């Protein structure tokens, strides 16, 4: 039951301030620590800092001592990353992680994480955010019929498409965005379907764009 | 702080193979170690702790050992949704470091790529823009080519391609090429094919479909 | 029983397929899987208070390492660390994750002390020797136990490599009452000065004893044997 639930994906300009949460339930929260991570875009992995809500001990990590600041609320049961000012190269994914202490030799501790957040991605960047495109790609003389959706220009990633509002997910397929010339990303999800469930089942995809607030759902429309 | 060298990087094997990953550190962390499991997509998720306990929920083909600086990870029978990134992180010494990570990824047979094609979506041409799109799908390895007939006379630039990572179920690929054309060109044109080779091919396969037919 | 019939563990414990091995000890039975047939494997085990028994016995089958964790076999409890010498080291935490207290045992029945570790590193410290038990604090940088006798006090320091240093201050301040003192690294000997003049000679020996050599009346070279000393009230009274 342990789980850790993170905050939505945000979007910023260089300078602005934020502060993204780590709502938890499952175990007793004021036993255990509570970590962040960074991950660089496709890179690796940076630990921030850490946090024990019984006496909201804050141990920053030295790469981000003055850089970003870490709080607890044993009240509601939720953690928090904060920044003072954004910038540019802030751009990441970052975790919050239930840790476990153990007593390095010596004079300290350190920890390692066991249960992670789903993960909150920040984009820091001066440009418009627009939002997705809507155009469906229509199945025709297939071998098992295949479909999908088109999702054109929008900007940041990442958008998550579901299918007939979940409950579908055998062949589904969607490609990592592609930023094309214009400077806004462009991807595609696809189901492969049995060709008999043409009109008899209708399938639709379920765009969702939190950056922009844009959510859109169509339908295929085979012909 | 203390730097942390994993080996290899990257990593190919067939189901069954018992596969071992390495991560060597500079000082004697000898019991602090982790190892993280990042499939694809999100998120990491622990594997082993302190280098020798498995961690609950986790089968029994993941084992790992070390001591000192030198550590091992060691998957015994190699399983198709084993397919992710594997880094390893030290507690021993304040603060806590990753390694750079390793990625495995399953070998299996080649057929088949099962080209599909789909035509612009004419809500599209509303703006003056339309996007073709060749669909592959199920196949191995990565390495293909697609190719974007007009008229039988091949267009340049205007493509763009992008491929799934390794699927947990089958270890298979897919790949879409889309080919973005104006409106006012779309409609100068009768015929839009994609030629596609594959290493599981015999002969190049080309999906087509008359303009509005 | 057959086919794993016994061997001795290094803490007065015994250990006894589809290597198999079987354990008992502290009242409940504990099992696992070995790798060879000699003993070198981990043993599992549950307490009544559902909290998580670890005992790892190293390839050598001198270090055994007894761990207790929490419901979850993650969250620690205690860690003793016992090798083939009897060269023990036993941790308890404070539930926040720091080391609360850290006995460490030696070889010879001499054992090392700590209790109130803040979450810094001070704490009190206190070595139990034969006879007499010496105490003193313990700042991040070395381990200081301290004997007071009216002005003297003798400052036995312990630098985290292991090295033993001792120095002595007197906040007299008679040139025929104050005593300095004078340390010899190599031959870890401590030589009290008064009056321009030797007194006597203490040596810390790597038996982790302490002996007494009173100087002559000259203060020129030494006289008699050596006393080892038993009371505590002995080092204060060469403090005298």
């Amino acid at each position: 039951e342990v789980q850790l639930v993170q905050s939505g994906a945000e979007v910023k300009m260089p300078g602005e301030s934020l502060k993204i949460s780590c709502e938890v339930s499952g175990y007793s929260f004021t036993s255990y620590w509570i970590g962040w991570v960074r991950q660089m875009p496709g890179k690796g992995l940076e630990w921030m800092g850490i946090i024990y809500p019984g006496d909201s001990d804050t141990r920053y990590s030295p790469s981000f001592q003055g850089q970003v600041t870490i709080s607890a609320d044993k009240s509601i049961s939720t953690a928090y990353l904060q920044w003072s000012s954004l910038k540019a190269s802030d751009t990441a994914m970052y975790y919050c992680t239930r840790s476990i202490s153990r007593s390095g030799p010596g004079f300290s501790l350190s920890w390692f994480f066991d249960y992670w957040g789903q993960g909150t991605l920040v984009t820091v960047s001066s440009a418009s955010t627009k939002g997705p495109s809507v155009f469906p790609l229509a199945p025709s003389s297939k071998s098992t019929a295949a479909l999908g959706c088109l999702v054109k220009d929008y900007f940041p990633e990442p958008v998550t498409v579901s299918w007939n509002s979940g409950a579908l997910t055998s062949g589904v397929h969607t490609f990592p965005a592609v930023l094309q010339s214009s400077g806004l990303y462009s991807l595609s999800s696809v189901v492969t379907v049995p060709s008999s469930s043409l009109g008899t089942q209708t399938y639709i995809c379920n765009v969702n764009h939190k950056p922009s607030n844009t959510k859109v759902d169509k339908r295929v429309e085979p012909k | 702080a203390i730097q942390l060298t994993q080996s290899p990087s990257s990593l190919s094997a067939s189901v069954g193979d018992r596969v071992t990953i390495t991560c060597r550190a500079s000082q004697g962390i000898s019991n602090a170690l982790a190892w993280y499991q990042q499939k694809p997509g999100k998120a990491p998720k622990l594997l082993i702790y302190d280098a020798s306990s498995l961690e609950r929920g986790v089968p029994s083909r993941f084992s790992g050992s070390g001591f000192g600086t030198d550590f091992t990870l060691t998957i015994s029978s190699l399983q198709p949704e084993d397919f992710a990134i594997y880094y390893c992180q030290q507690f021993n010494g304040f603060p806590n470091t990753f390694g750079q990570g390793t990625r495995v990824e399953i070998k299996r047979t080649v057929a088949a790529p099962s080209v599909f094609i789909f035509p612009p979506s004419d809500e599209q041409l509303k703006s003056g823009t339309a996007s073709v799109v060749c669909l592959l799908n199920n196949f191995y390895p990565r390495e293909a080519k697609v190719q974007w007939k007009v008229d039988n006379a091949l267009q340049s630039g205007n493509s763009q391609e992008s491929v799934t990572e390794q699927d947990s179920k089958d270890s298979t690929y897919s790949l879409s090429s889309t080919l973005t054309l104006s409106k006012a060109d779309y409609e100068k044109h009768k015929v839009y094919a994609c030629e596609v080779t594959h290493q599981g091919l015999s002969s190049p396969v080309t999906k087509s479909f008359n303009r509005g037919e | 029983e057959k086919n794993s019939v016994s061997v001795d563990l290094p803490g007065e414990m015994k250990v006894l397929n589809k290597y198999d091995l079987i354990a008992t000890v502290d009242k409940l039975e504990l099992k696992g899987t070995s790798d060879k047939n000699n003993g070198s494997g981990v043993l599992e085990g549950v307490k009544a208070d559902k909290s998580k028994v670890k005992l790892t016995i190293s390839d050598d089958l001198g270090q055994t390492t007894l761990e207790v964790f929490k419901e979850d076999g993650k969250t620690l409890v205690s860690k003793k660390v016992t090798s083939k010498d009897k060269s023990s080291t036993e941790e308890k935490f404070n539930e926040k994750g720091e080391v609360s207290e850290k006995i460490i045992t030696r070889a010879d029945g001499t054992r090392l002390e700590y209790t109130g570790i803040k979450s810094d590193g001070s704490g009190k410290a206190k070595e139990v020797l034969k006879g007499y038990v010496l105490e003193g604090t313990l700042t991040a940088e070395k381990t200081t136990l301290v004997v007071k006798e009216g002005t003297v006090t003798l400052s036995k320091n312990i630098s985290k490599s292991g090295e033993v240093s001792v120095e002595l201050n007197d906040t007299d301040s008679s040139a025929a009452t104050k005593k300095t003192a004078a340390w010899n690294s190599g031959t870890s000997t401590l030589t009290i000065t008064v009056n321009s003049k030797k007194t006597k000679d203490l040596v810390f020996t790597k038996e982790n004893t302490i002996t007494v050599q009173q100087y002559d009346s000259n203060g020129t070279k030494l006289e008699g044997s050596a006393v080892e000393i038993t009371k505590l009230d002995e080092i204060k009274n060469a403090l005298k």
